[PDB]
């Protein structure tokens, strides 16, 4: 996997210099398991990596505190990639640009809602069927 | 593991050949700060009489460590970043100066921000004696590791404090430590019933 | 400290002073026999898992 | 007054012989008998009955011949034999009153002052007590309008010595249910609730029906309390009761979902020990 | 005066001043002691103040949710910090409970509403609701029977 | 405890002849009890056997006694009591899970109560939530 | 007149309601309830009465033709959760 690592570092970074150059170092093995198609939609990803962990870790950032961030070229440009990562649902946010500032759904207690109920019964549902399995699986041989 | 070894041997230091004692009690000092909890550490260091009488001795450890306990953060940047100087020429803790100071960092953030609602970049700035870019850089970098439970609000300079109620909480883990054990479940159900 | 149950706001600047309510202690149970469940199924797998 | 009472297995038995006896000998609609019982503060307690002679002319609805010789002869005998019984009202086996009815709770209040009625319906039900008590009230209508001496109806309960106890329990025996909440029963017993509650709600709204066409008069009593019952429906749309029940759901869910992972887990352990035993077992018959 | 004083409502203090000053303080049918003129008795008078105050901090918190202390403050017949004041010194007695929201003067009676009590009160408010409904069936059932007997 | 009898007169029993005549097996089945037998159970008397006459109206009526009200059937326990319950469960399940956690380990380590108990708790603990839940359930959506 | 649902009464109604500006339906509110006639409480931060009962009145046939409406939907309803319990639950009832 230490291809793969220094992939990771690259992306992380968010530097397409250190990307390229390990693409470039690495090609040989990217045939051998083939991604390239993937490594690519990679780079999409990459910004689209910046623009989530920004959208994690503030609740009110500006677009052009956005652009500037990401290295973007403008607040245009910040907007339309954070817009798309709304519609692809990465960031799960809202936006506003009337005063230029993407916005954070209002983070909601999610323990007086349906979502535990959900899980629960999953789980539960689950636990039933595992029992039922067990039981019948349950065998006597004379 | 450190913390409680050094800790349980701090009033009886025998092995001289290793270290002195005041360099054994700088460790001690550095690893409990960053091993163990506020009231821990208050009861076993900041409360310590054998670690007391040394850093007496000692009057930059003794910054450091009460620094951060008396909640006098900028004072506690200047003696972490002495702390680090000193630890990256040691040679035990040579490889692990970054991870401490950073470790040590979200400390000071966590603890700052354990008694806030909505703490202002303004404030945290000021209290650690530091600019508004690099609070406001640190924080984000830290939440992103998910190290901190707070969420920045740049328009108007604002830290939010997003810390789980505790319900919340358990409801969290309950569902984390149910998934580890139903995979485990699972796993040997259809292990065996084939 | 915890000596009073109360969040300080340095927006408004405000002490929202309230009662936390209580540590549920049937979350508390749960987990931990959710746990020694985990180790039970441990043992069944050492049982199991050698024997079959 | 009397807020409360209690008919006994043995009266509802007594009364169901008394009514199958007397249609098997001839036809009637009704059969009357006195019942015999005890106060305990205003809690009567009808434990016993005996049939007295009675017919009527079912044109007439004006002429009856309730036997009050007879009446307390069978009292003074049921003194003789129980001393702690004295008459404390009627009972007649028909589904509906009858014009007679006040009379007849005329005649009895002459042997009780608080002369209760109880119909007790052998054509059995499947919602309610087969025991209607009423109680003979006249009393200027503070409403303003005539009075007229008519029944109120009285809270009627079932309730059993031990003595009838032991012979009600071993007569159930072979159809009886287990006096305990069985996943299976109690969800039964929700439905039944909804049943029960429905056909409450369509006898109030037969009521309605009739008061709003005209065939009955506004009762402004049943109208109090219906106006009462509307007042006291919950609002479930709440948001403070919706987080609540959410809340309480979640927790009653969490205690279900470790349960049944306890169940399941103890189902595992089960089956290792099945398979072991069976590899054992077939080994020791290979070898 | 006793009257008022045993009504379950707010007696404004101005307009009891207004009513029975004359008749109480200054006399005529002879004016008691108590409520005279002198030291005990402007003392007195405050105290009476206070007590007026304290019948209608009760029944605020007997009628009310959450009043503003804009409000109270003119329905109590005291300056905002001098109702604040007064409310805070109930509190700490624990006479009254109240938590005033000083950011937003939001005083609130409203104890806090555990989910249990919540959910409580709507079962006994269903438990009620089934059993008056039983009741009502019982009675309409012997209306039918009765009326329709005619 | 009832029991119904006759005497058996003096004559026959000397001589010889059984008390009552057996020309079926029913009558028998009935183990005639040890106070009878040393009061002379067969020697002066007989036991008949006792059968009930119950009418499908008559067990009706007497069901009746016992017979909940839809009120109880559709009722909801006090949620601060179920709270409680629950809670004292759980924490008995967790005593229960740790002793059957070691009983588990120790018989499989050296090759029950605890497997019962726990399963009788689970029981218990799944059906009166279930209920519960389900109540709550129909009362939100019956009710309004 | 108003239903269970919607219940919280505003102080901008009650002064449509009987001719008061709105600076004593408060005290019109605490004489209510102090009589008896409603009860509840008075939100007066938010300018809303909360009232959770009413002193029954005789009513005319109008009045009990809502209520005979109301009643219509209150046992549709019932009947469906009926009908969906036990379709449901019927491979369990007893």
């Amino acid at each position: 996997l230490m291809p793969y690592f220094l992939l990771t570092q690259a992306v992380r970074t968010g530097n397409l210099a250190k990307f390229n150059q390990v693409l470039d170092q690495f090609g040989e093995k990217f045939q051998a398991d083939g991604t390239y198609t993937l490594i690519i939609r990679l780079r999409h990803n990459v910004i689209k990596t910046g623009v989530r962990m920004i959208s994690l870790s503030y609740s009110r950032i500006s677009l052009a505190d956005i652009a500037q961030k990401l290295q973007l070229d403008s607040p245009e440009d910040a907007e339309f990639i954070v817009a798309k990562a709304i519609r692809d649902g990465v960031i799960e946010a809202s936006i506003n640009h009337e005063k230029g500032y993407v916005q954070s759904k209002e983070m909601i207690d999610i323990y007086s809602t349906r979502e535990p109920q959900l899980a629960f019964h999953q789980r539960i549902s689950f636990c039933l069927d595992i029992h039922n399995m067990s039981v019948k699986a349950m065998r006597f041989p004379p | 593991q450190a913390a409680e070894l050094f800790l349980d041997t701090v009033s009886t230091f025998t092995s001289y050949e290793l270290m002195d004692y005041k360099t054994f009690v700088t460790y001690t000092v550095y690893v409990s700060m960053i091993a163990l909890e506020r009231p821990d550490l208050r009861e076993k260091v900041i409360k310590g009489a054998e670690i007391l009488e040394v850093l007496h001795s000692l009057p930059a450890v003794r910054q450091y460590l009460f620094s951060l306990y008396e909640c006098r953060y900028s004072v506690f940047f200047q003696s972490l970043a002495v702390v680090e100087q000193e630890m990256k020429k040691d040679w035990l803790f040579a490889p692990h100066y970054r991870y401490y100071v950073r470790e040590m960092r979200i400390h000071a953030y966590s603890q700052l921000l354990e008694s806030y609602r909505s703490l202002t970049l303004g404030y945290m700035a000021e209290a650690f004696g530091v600019g508004v870019e690099f609070i406001d850089q640190e924080l984000s970098r830290f939440i992103a590791a998910g190290r901190l439970h707070c969420k920045i609000d740049k328009v108007n300079e604002i830290v939010e404090t997003n810390r789980p109620d505790s319900k919340n909480w358990q409801y969290q883990e309950t569902i984390k430590k149910g998934d580890l054990l139903l995979n485990r479940v699972q796993k040997l159900s259809r292990v065996i019933n084939m | 400290d915890k000596k009073f149950h109360g969040i300080l706001d340095q927006g408004e600047g405000v002490l929202i002073i309230f009662d936390e309510p209580p540590v549920d202690k049937t979350y508390e149970a749960a987990l931990e026999t959710i746990q020694n469940m985990s180790k039970v199924v441990d043992s069944l797998y050492n049982k199991a898992k050698k024997l079959t | 007054a009397v807020q409360k009472v209690v008919v006994h297995p043995l009266v509802l038995l007594s009364v169901v012989d008394h009514f199958n006896r007397i249609g098997k000998v001839g036809n009637q609609k009704r059969v009357v008998g006195v019942l015999l019982g005890s106060w305990q503060k205003k809690v009567l307690d009808v434990s016993n009955s005996f049939a007295v002679p009675f017919d009527e002319d079912d044109k007439d609805d004006s002429v009856w011949f309730l036997d009050h010789d007879y009446l307390e002869n069978m009292y003074g005998m049921f003194k003789k034999v129980n001393a702690r019984e004295r008459i404390v009202g009627w009972y007649h086996t028909g589904p509906k009153l009858h014009k007679n009815d006040i009379a007849i709770n005329e005649l009895m209040k002459r042997y009780c002052p608080n002369s209760v009625l109880v119909i007790i319906d052998v054509k059995p039900k499947d919602l309610g007590l087969p025991t209607e008590a009423y109680i003979s009230v006249e009393e200027v209508h503070d409403d303003g309008t005539p009075t007229s001496k008519t029944f109120e109806h009285v809270t009627s309960e079932i309730g059993a010595e031990e003595a009838e106890e032991v012979g009600v329990e071993h007569l159930l025996r072979d159809i009886k249910d287990t006096t305990v909440g069985t996943l299976s029963q109690r969800i039964t017993n929700q439905v039944h609730g909804l049943k029960g509650l429905n056909s409450k709600l369509l006898d109030i709204r037969s009521y309605l029906e009739k008061v709003a066409t005209g065939k009955l008069p506004i009762n402004h009593q049943i109208i109090y309390q219906l106006q009462d019952v509307f007042n006291l429906l919950p609002d479930v749309s709440l948001q403070e009761f919706v987080k609540a029940f959410y809340l309480k759901t979640n927790d009653q869910m969490v205690v279900v979902y470790l349960a049944s992972l306890i169940r399941s887990v103890v189902a595992l352990h089960n089956l290792i020990n099945n398979k072991i035993a069976n590899r054992d077992a077939e080994k020791k018959e290979g070898q | 005066l006793l009257k008022l004083f045993t009504t379950m409502e707010l007696m404004r203090w101005s307009t009891l001043v207004e009513d029975y000053g004359m008749e109480l303080r200054k006399g005529s049918s002879p004016a008691t002691d108590v409520f005279g003129s002198t030291e005990e008795g402007e003392k007195r008078w405050k105290d009476l103040k206070n007590r007026v105050v304290e019948h209608n901090i009760r029944i605020m918190a007997k009628y009310y949710t959450r009043i503003t202390m804009k409000r109270m403050a003119q329905l109590l017949d005291l300056s905002v910090d001098e109702s604040e004041a007064f409310l805070s010194n109930l509190v700490v007695n624990k006479t009254i409970f109240a938590k005033v929201d000083r950011l937003a003067g939001i005083i609130n009676f409203q104890r806090p509403k555990d989910p249990n009590n919540l959910l409580n009160d709507w079962s006994q408010k269903l438990n009620s609701l089934m059993s008056l409904v039983n009741k009502t069936t019982h009675l309409i059932a012997k209306e039918e029977m009765i009326h329709n007997l005619q | 405890v009832i029991d119904a009898f006759r005497l058996i007169n003096a004559n026959m029993m000397v001589l010889g002849h059984e008390p009552r005549q057996t020309t079926s097996n029913l009558g028998h089945l009935n183990k005639p009890s040890i106070q009878a037998l040393i009061h002379g159970l067969n020697r002066h008397y007989y036991s008949i056997t006792i059968n009930y006459r119950k009418n499908e109206l008559e067990q009706k009526m007497l069901l009746n006694l016992h017979k909940k009200s839809w009120m109880e059937g559709l009722t909801l326990q006090d949620y601060s009591e179920h709270c409680k319950h629950n809670e004292s469960v759980v924490k008995e399940m967790l005593e229960l899970a740790k002793n059957y956690n070691k009983a588990v380990e120790e018989e499989d380590k050296m090759t029950q109560d605890p497997k019962r108990h726990l399963e009788e708790h689970v029981d218990v603990l799944m059906t009166s939530n279930i209920v519960q839940c389900l109540a709550a359930m129909l009362d939100t959506v019956v009710f309004k | 007149t108003r239903p269970a649902n919607h219940r919280q009464l505003t102080f901008e109604e009650i002064a449509k309601s009987a001719k008061i500006t709105v600076n004593e339906v408060e005290l019109l509110v605490m004489k209510a309830l102090s009589v008896g006639l409603v009860k509840g409480s008075i939100d007066e931060v938010d300018k809303r009465v909360h009232m959770t009962w009413v002193q029954p009145r005789v009513l005319d046939l109008q009045q009990i033709k809502g209520m005979k409406d109301r009643l219509e939907f209150w046992c549709t309803d019932v009947k469906s959760m009926e009908m969906l319990v036990e379709h449901q639950a019927h491979d369990i009832l007893t």
